[PDB]
């Protein structure tokens, strides 16, 4: 097409997401980790996470205002990987790095374990 | 803003 | 802090926002303009509009399926600016700008209005 | 991946 494009556009938008979330604004889903609860966007998470796509896209689960996660999952790997998903930021730290990898294989976030595989490989 |  | 950053995380996320449209997935609002409705997400159009911000963070308003708009507003403008929000890319002609630009304007969509204003002061 |  003859299209121009904003090249901010995009940040801006997942700026303004973030602002939702922090603000509880229009959330319509919690999940929960252990003894810990989420409160987020199923289309943010669907547009992050191949495990969030496959559940919101299912008939009876895009439904479901409670979501549970695998007893295995860490609340703090969890909550980096949430605040990536809402800011492109990941806060990768030797402390987090194995907990944060295998949250994003079990949500399906290629790119995170991309890069973990890369730091872990590195040491 | 651009040509894309 | 000391997080690393995915360049493409932005742009990645508003694609899915895009294909969840275009396949009506998890839609919750539909946008009347004269006899044309357009489907969309909430949280998109806040994300993207002065006004869209402003109608969904009312307390009344947020839970409305269903927000007619002025029926001054051209429904093909509207349609420019809806792909926009969620593909960064605007369709701006010469037979649409005017209707674009006021559409933007009432859409309280700043960078877009500050485009019109420049491609018509080069004419 | 980068250092914002
Ligand atoms: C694959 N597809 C058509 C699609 N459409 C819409 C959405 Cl929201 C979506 N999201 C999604 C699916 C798989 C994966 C991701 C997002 C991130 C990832 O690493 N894998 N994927
Ligand atoms: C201003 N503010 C705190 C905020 N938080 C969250 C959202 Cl979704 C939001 N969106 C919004 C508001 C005003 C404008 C826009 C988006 C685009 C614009 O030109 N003006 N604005
Ligand atoms: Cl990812
Ligand atoms: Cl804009």
């Amino acid at each position: 097409d003859s299209c121009i494009q904003f090249t901010r556009h995009a940040s801006d938008v997942l700026l303004n997401l973030n602002r939702l979330r922090s603000r509880d604004i229009l959330t319509d889903v919690v999940i929960v980790v252990s003894r810990e609860q989420f409160r987020a966007h199923k289309t943010v998470l669907m547009a992050c996470s191949g495990l969030f796509y496959s559940i919101f896209t299912d008939q009876l689960k895009c439904n479901l205002s409670v979501i549970n996660l695998d007893p295995e999952i860490n609340p703090e790997g969890f909550c980096i990987l949430l605040d990536f998903m809402y800011t492109s930021r990941l806060n990768l730290r030797e402390g987090n790095i194995m907990a944060v990898m295998a949250t994003a294989m079990y949500l399906q976030m290629e790119h995170v374990v991309d890069t973990c595989r890369k730091f872990i490989k590195a040491s | 803003w651009v040509i894309p």
